[PDB]
């Protein structure tokens, strides 16, 4: 249904951890209040409430901007997103959109292609 | 309490910097005609070991989910660079397992002290003291060893009256679950499977102990009575 | 050495002999094997027939056969490896090599007493002098001719490619011995057919071939037959066609040929939504009723049919289809039993790289073997049925592939992986139906993408192959452009990052450009092909 | 003649006896036949021929071996071969037949869908044991005076009464209180006084207090015909006895010619022209039988000195050294201990050519003995601590316990995994007593026909091999070797035996003579 | 009746009467099992079930497929009616009055009639089982491995019963 309601001809880890979601928030929904906060915990903890995984682009484009400053001292975005690809952590927007690449003074352009 | 969550940030650079060079200097090296091959092998060793970085992320993110109670790093830390290798999460190959099978003889005597101690036969390092074996099975009242001679015999008394042990078991119904009380019948009471209380597969393991430890220290009596042991098999 | 009259020094040597052929997986292999299999059983030669789907295979059948056989047939295997290293023979062993692949090595052209070549010295080749390729200032022009060697034997070997059709060398064997049967001739035109049908040569290269066999068609349908002297229904007739390059369009209904097509598919983008109505357009625009379409062809109304082929390209010519026609061939005998030469080359090839796991790939041959002669009329439709299955998956994968966007660009070529499970995987594991799946895909993905710079690249693509040993089939295919010379340089790139990696490559299948390689090693061996081609 | 024509010729004689030769084997047959006239080659080819069908061909197509052995079974040892006369066979050595009810006869375990037999047994294996147990002393039972009727037998004819077997299942119900019923099954207790009786159909509490016993050790977990009739759900006996015995004659009339026993031969040894004409030139042969060799002791060296004294003259033909070889079998001290003695026996046996090349030396290891413990059948002892023994005595083998004896004409079991006193212990209602206690011992382990007629617990077996330990068919000689007395006795006519307690009974090792059917009841006080 | 068995309530988990319930020859108590490797083999069986939907339809070692045993069905069915062999006719009628007895002594110790009874009818059941087990297999005779292999399947219900 996730896959539908984004006109998927085929269904991906993204739709299946939305719906991993449903399941486990109603489940837990369905619980006493003391019981309701340790199944949450367990849950949680254990299996996938896959918010977003932001940590790994952001050493992936550190790690690259570092080895190209050491190239050039003595189009990073395609270097970016082709490591990306190469991992599976290929929803890239996210991270694009969060604040960890920000702080540490990123910026992106889809025309200039230049992070 | 609160310096655990920054140390978990200093890991999350450093190990992350640290596993990709692994990794990459791992599957680099040519040599390795399987990189199951690249382990060491110990007494205690059981597991099918394949891929050094992975084997590395799991012992460390062990003893992290286990030093400290908040577990929510470590397991976004699992989360990272099991993605990482590219090695999915919640598979068997991502659980840890002990990688030693530790097996114990207890209160075992010495006559230097009059003193009694128990004694792990997998857990030491083997490479580091084949010679000095029994030296390192020393008792703890003192330095003196115990000898290999006396622990054969007795491995040799502990794999008789194991098997004897298994020779004469009990046997219970898969559905109700009590002992069966009689020998000629094949099913219970009811249509039920009877089944091992003694499975064989645990007498496997701890023959393949005895089998580690017997080749380590050069036990050959042993390996006597464990060859003709294991070639009445299945 | 070339051998320069295939009557005299080959047919007249192995007549008087046992004879052991070699024969590889293919239609073309296939169809040769069936031609010198009638001649042979003409003459009396106790022969014996062993299939081989590869070098190692074919390795271990000469290991077995090689002390009670001295005159061994190679068809279509062979010519371009060294097969002195390859085999170890003994020394007055005779080595008969009827082989399409291209280039021929050179120490099988040189070999002057061991290896024959039955090929045409008419082919595209163009083989070194012997002096620049065989054997202080003077040892210092000794080096300056071994580098002038590497350089002039690296441009001879880098480009693989396919010479004329082992059947129409054997059908005109047969012709010069005059025991060239109609049904001889049948599987000479279904050869050449399997070449086109595997994109093997080009189309300037086909139709000179179909030039050559309109003749004995000509020949043969005049034996005992004219405008007023006609045979019994039981004979069997070949016809020249001007026919549709629809696939098995007469055997299911016209919207499935159509949709199941590899040249329509990827032109109305069929995988993709829109597409569908794109093709409602072309037949609205023709004028055949949907319910007519759909239905089965020998099932559709007569006044549809009889001006069909001519409708097709019609319309296609204002669609931007400028060569739906093809110049092939059909037979027919009896009352009802007719085929494309294109039906019988999917037939039997789907015979061959059946997804069936009973029995295996040697009872797939001897299937596929067996429906080529027309006491087995019942395993042709069978097989004609596992070709419909067979393009219907096809088009599946490729529609999976386009839509997950499996189609990365990897600079010097584009990449695609199959992945493990997923479906008809299975199907597509055998490599010379991943060849033909990626032949497909890639004029699809040409068709798909609006960028330039992406309809000229080649393709590499990767399959599971074996997880008890952990490995995957890699395939390398050369540009889709209609100016192709249906050359490419992969089978030379992927041994060269091989040794460049250290990777653990094998090398089994008959065309250099298919390997088996380590699932680990794939990263690397990408890698270095990229660096490579630069 | 020509080669050509030698082939042709053998080809054909084969060809036309439905049989192909490999190129190897007429390779072979047409080089070894070239001294052959025209005037014999059919004669020798029509030999040669019906040699190569004696063997077991799988396949009519024929391998160059077998060519060649039928050249040698017409050229050589054709006669016999020196080997046959005496063999020896351990325990798991055996094969395994399994008893098919509705054909009614055994069948080998490669022609049933049965598993192989492994140690580690299954659950189905331990069920199996006593099932198996139950199914041989049944069909034995059946064969016996309390078969049918018959059915054709009307009145006049079968004037006289017969017994008639029940099950357990039966006997419930309608069959409640009738005045006589006879039922085969298991003897045994659920709690110190509670009997009941099992077999494969169901159990049955027994009120025993007013049988009549039939003079047996009836133990826990034998197998007995109890008589009586059921009533308010308890089986009330009238009279108690074993299940009758059966001669091996018996047996082989009824089953065939089919090797129970073991060894290579495909029948039984006493059946095959080879050994009945072997028998009557191995007159001369001799066994000698000897328990309690605690040879880790030298006072058994000494004793062993003067048993070579007294017995160079006519050199035995094998000595049986009846394990529990270790007197002192406190721990590690007597590996080596018995290391040390078997070298010193060795080194003594070596000083005598006859003894030395003629007799063999054959142990059998028991409970204290080194390795595997008092679980049955008792696995040799380590290699390690056998082969300075053998590299200098090659007469020599060291195998299981129980073990079996093929002799050229006869056949002998032995056995020293001591029950006589747990008989005794365990009896029912009570044992039988005085010099009657042998006899009533060898008639409870021929009735039962299995080695330990008594349970798991207090005598351990490997599930899977329990077959081995099998008394049936009955052997000709049975060597119960316990540490009880000595005795000698017979019964269904098999001889039986116990060596005995040598050091205990005034030093009273036994001696056998086969081809004479005859033992001497020695007292070796007096050397 | 409760939905789940619920296992405290016993016979008050069956509404239906003892007339009906006599006339099922067996009756298959079914209750779902938490067991953790039961639940993930059978988790990972219905994922794959999913999965493998586009997979060709492809045939499959070791079975029948339905319409192929929905003829072998039909044939036996005209084909075989067998019977019961003497000695598996003894065997079948002790066990019953075994199972009859068991029956008529769990109830007698519960002071309450169970809501499966066993009877004659089960008897028959029991017969028509081994006839159908031998009709399988085409032999005119139903041996006492067919009627073993039907008081198995009857224990089960017999267990449901008790």
């Amino acid at each position: 249904a996730h896959a539908r309601i984004h006109l998927r001809d085929y269904v991906i880890e993204d739709d299946v951890n939305m719906a991993i979601r449903v399941m486990l928030e109603s489940f837990i929904d369905t619980q006493k209040f003391s019981v309701m906060r340790s199944m949450r915990k367990t849950f949680a903890r254990y299996l996938s409430f896959r918010r977003d995984n932001n940590e790994l682009l952001l050493f992936i484009l550190k790690q690259l901007v570092a080895e190209q400053v050491t190239y050039q001292r003595n189009v990073p975005e395609k270097d970016l997103v082709d490591k990306a690809r190469q991992i599976n952590i290929h929803n890239l927007s996210a991270f694009y959109d969060s604040e960890l690449f920000r702080m540490n003074k990123f910026s992106h352009d889809l025309k200039r292609k230049m992070i | 309490t609160f310096s655990q969550d920054y140390v978990a940030n200093e890991l999350t650079q450093s190990f992350f910097t640290i596993t990709q060079k692994i990794q990459k200097k791992v599957t680099g090296s040519r040599n390795s005609t399987e990189l199951s091959e690249m382990f060491p092998v110990l007494p205690g060793s059981h597991l099918l070991l394949n891929n050094p970085a992975l084997e590395f992320i799991k012992y460390v993110c062990k003893v992290l989910s286990l030093d400290t109670n908040i577990t929510n790093q470590v397991n976004k830390l699992n989360r990272d660079l099991l993605r990482l290798v590219d090695v999915g999460e919640f598979s068997e190959e991502a659980q840890f397992r002990d990688p030693c099978r530790s097996y114990v003889l207890p209160e075992v005597i010495c006559r230097s002290c009059n003193f009694c101690r128990d004694l792990d036969l997998c857990k030491d390092s083997s490479f580091s003291e084949d010679g000095a074996v029994l030296p390192q099975w020393l008792c703890s009242n003192c330095q003196a060893p115990y000898d290999s001679s006396a622990i054969e015999m007795t491995l040799v008394e502990v794999l008789q009256k194991k098997l004897m042990a298994f020779t004469l078991q009990d046997l219970v119904c898969l559905k109700c679950r009590g002992v069966k009380e009689t020998s000629m019948p094949v099913y219970c009471s009811c249509a039920g499977d009877f089944a091992l209380t003694i499975h064989t597969q645990v007498f496997m393991e701890q023959i393949g102990i005895f089998r580690n430890i017997a080749q380590h220290y050069g036990m050959s009596y042993l390996l006597e009575t464990l060859e003709w042991l294991l070639q009445k098999n299945p | 050495m070339f051998v320069s009259d295939f009557r005299k020094e080959f047919y007249e040597v192995v007549q008087s002999q046992r004879v052991l052929l070699f024969v590889a997986s293919d239609v073309d292999a296939l169809c040769a094997c069936k031609i010198l299999q009638a001649l042979f059983q003409c003459d009396h030669v106790q022969y014996t027939l062993v299939p081989v789907s590869g070098w190692q295979e074919l390795e271990t059948a000469f290991l077995e056969h090689k002390e009670q056989f001295h005159y061994f047939i190679l068809i279509n295997c062979g010519a371009n490896v060294d097969l002195l290293d390859i085999l170890q023979p003994d020394e007055d062993t005779i080595f008969f090599v009827c082989d399409t692949h291209r280039p021929v090595n050179v120490v099988n052209v040189y070999n002057d007493t061991q290896i024959k070549l039955l090929i045409k010295q008419d082919d595209d080749l163009e083989v070194p002098a012997y002096e620049d390729i065989f054997r202080t200032m003077r040892r210092r022009q000794r080096r300056e001719w071994e580098a002038r060697r590497r350089d002039i034997l690296f441009d001879y070997e880098q480009y693989e490619y396919h010479g004329t059709s082992s059947a129409m060398v054997m059908f005109e064997l047969a012709w010069m011995l005059s025991k060239d049967l109609n049904d001889m001739l049948w599987w000479a035109i279904v050869g050449l057919t399997d070449q086109w049908v595997q994109d093997k040569i080009t189309q300037m290269k086909y139709v000179t071939d179909v030039g050559v066999l309109q003749r004995h068609v000509s020949r043969h349908n005049h034996r005992n037959e004219d405008e007023e002297n006609t045979l019994s229904v039981d004979c069997t007739r070949i016809s020249f066609e001007y026919d549709l390059r629809l696939v098995l369009y007469q055997h299911w209904s016209l919207h499935d040929s159509l949709c199941n097509t590899s040249y329509t598919a990827a032109r109305f983008k069929l995988w993709s939504v829109h597409g569908q109505k794109r093709l409602q357009e072309f037949l609205a625009d023709m004028g055949l009723p949907l319910k007519q379409v759909k239905q089965k062809f020998q099932a559709m109304d007569i006044s549809l049919k009889e001006n069909l082929r001519e409708m097709i390209e019609e319309s296609a010519n204002k669609f931007g289809m400028k060569d739906m026609r093809v110049q092939t061939f059909s037979i027919h005998f009896g009352f009802k039993h007719k085929f494309l030469a294109s039906d019988v080359v999917f037939a039997t090839m789907s015979l061959m790289e059946s997804p069936e796991k009973d029995g295996s790939g040697t009872d797939h041959f001897i299937q596929a073997l067996d429906s080529l002669s027309r006491s087995n009329l019942d395993k042709l439709y069978h097989g004609l049925e596992l070709a419909k299955k067979q393009l219907r998956a096809t088009q599946q994968t490729i529609a999976s592939c386009l839509c997950t966007n499996l189609v990365i660009s990897q600079g010097p070529f584009l990449y695609c992986s199959l992945m493990e499970g997923t479906p008809d995987v299975m199907l597509f594991s055998r490599p010379a139906s991943l060849s033909l799946l990626s032949k497909h895909l890639l004029k699809s993905f040409v068709c798909s993408t609006k960028n330039r710079r992406c309809k000229l690249l080649p393709l590499v693509m990767a399959a599971p192959l074996s997880m008890e040993h952990g490995t995957v089939t890699v395939v390398g295919i050369p540009p889709e452009t209609d100016s192709s010379d249906r050359k490419n340089f992969f089978g030379r790139a992927f041994e060269k990052a091989a040794e460049s990696t250290s990777s653990r490559m094998l090398h089994n299948h008959f065309d250099l450009s298919v390997i088996e390689l380590k699932a680990e090693d794939r990263s690397k061996f990408l890698d270095a092909l990229i660096s490579l081609l630069s | 003649m020509a080669p050509e024509r030698l082939r042709s010729r053998a080809l054909s004689a084969f060809k036309l006896r439905g049989l192909l030769l490999r190129g190897e084997a007429i390779k072979y047959l047409t080089e070894a036949l070239q001294s052959i006239s025209e005037l014999e080659l059919e004669d020798k080819l029509e030999k040669i021929i019906n040699a190569v069908e004696k063997q077991p061909l799988s396949s009519n197509m024929i391998e160059r071996s077998v060519v060649e052995a039928a050249v040698q079974e017409c050229s050589q040892s054709v006669d016999e071969t020196i080997e046959h006369v005496f063999n020896i066979i351990g325990a798991f050595d055996i094969p395994r037949f399994v008893y098919n009810s509705e054909r009614k006869k055994f069948l080998p375990l490669l022609m049933t869908n049965h598993p192989a037999p492994n140690l580690f047994g299954t659950p189905r294996d331990k069920a199996e044991m006593f099932r198996e147990r139950y199914t041989i002393l049944h069909q034995r039972t059946h064969r016996h005076e309390l078969f049918t009727p018959p059915v054709i037998g009307s009145h006049p004819d079968e004037s006289g009464s017969k017994f008639q077997l029940k099950t357990i299942e039966t006997l419930l119900g309608s069959t409640t209180k009738i005045g006589d019923a006879i039922v085969l099954g298991m003897i045994t207790q659920l709690k110190e006084g509670k009997f009941f009786l099992e077999d494969p159909t169901g159990t049955v509490q027994l009120d025993l207090s007013k049988a009549q016993f039939h003079s047996g050790l009836y133990t826990e977990a034998c197998f007995v015909l109890a008589e009586g009739w059921f009533e308010d759900q308890v089986f009330h006996v009238n009279a108690f006895g074993f299940p009758p015995t059966e001669p091996s004659s018996t047996t082989r009339a009824y089953y065939g010619n089919i090797n129970f026993f073991g060894g290579p031969s495909n029948t039984s040894v006493k059946t095959s022209a080879k050994l009945k004409q072997l028998e009557e030139e191995n007159k001369d042969a001799m066994f000698v039988f000897l328990s309690d060799v605690w040879l880790d002791q030298v006072e058994v060296l000494e004793k062993l000195r003067i048993m070579f004294a007294g017995y160079s003259p006519a050199p035995p033909t094998c000595f049986i050294l009846c394990g529990n070889f270790s007197s002192a079998p406190y721990g590690k001290n007597q590996v080596q201990a018995l290391k040390d003695s078997l070298k010193t026996l060795a080194d003594i046996i070596c000083e005598y050519p006859d003894i030395h090349q003629s007799s063999r030396f054959v142990f059998v290891p028991g409970p204290e003995d080194p390795g595997f413990g008092s679980i049955l059948p008792r696995p040799p002892l380590a290699e390690s601590i056998t082969n300075e023994f053998r590299q200098r005595v090659p007469f020599s083998v060291f195998t299981t316990n129980p073990c079996r004896i093929q002799y050229c004409t006869q056949e002998i079991t032995v056995f020293r995994e001591d029950l006589v006193n747990k008989m005794c212990r365990n009896c029912v209602r009570f044992p039988s007593s005085n010099l009657a206690i042998p006899n009533h011992f060898v008639k409870t382990i021929l009735s039962q026909g299995h080695l330990t007629p008594l349970p798991l617990y207090v005598c351990p077996v490997y599930w899977a091999y329990d077959y081995a330990l099998r008394v049936y068919p009955v052997p000709d000689l049975l060597v119960i070797a316990d540490k009880y007395d000595p005795f000698t006795t017979t019964n269904t006519e098999c001889l039986c035996i116990n060596p005995g307690s040598f050091p205990r009974s005034g030093f009273s090792f036994k001696v056998f003579y086969p081809s004479n059917k005859t033992v001497e009841d020695s007292k070796l006080q007096g050397f | 009746v409760f939905g789940r068995w619920d296992e405290t309530k016993g016979e008050d988990n069956i509404d239906f009467m003892p007339t009906i319930l006599s006339r099922f020859d067996m009756i298959f108590i079914v209750k779902d099992e938490h067991n953790e490797e039961r639940d993930v083999m059978l988790a990972k069986h219905v994922i794959t079930l999913h999965v493998s939907a586009l997979t060709q339809t492809q045939a499959v070692e070791g079975e029948i497929d339905l319409a192929k045993l929905k003829k072998f069905i039909a044939y036996c069915r005209v084909k075989c009616g067998p019977r019961l062999s003497a000695e598996a006719a003894e065997k079948l009628k002790n066990r019953y009055i075994i199972m009859r007895s068991g029956a008529r002594q769990h109830e007698r110790d519960s002071d309450r009639r169970s809501s499966i009874p066993i009877t004659v009818r089960q008897l028959e059941a029991i017969v028509r089982i081994a006839e159908a087990l031998s009709k399988m297999k085409l032999q005119p005779f139903a041996t006492e491995a067919d009627v073993e292999e039907a008081l198995r399947l009857f224990q089960v219900s017999t267990l449901d019963a008790a």
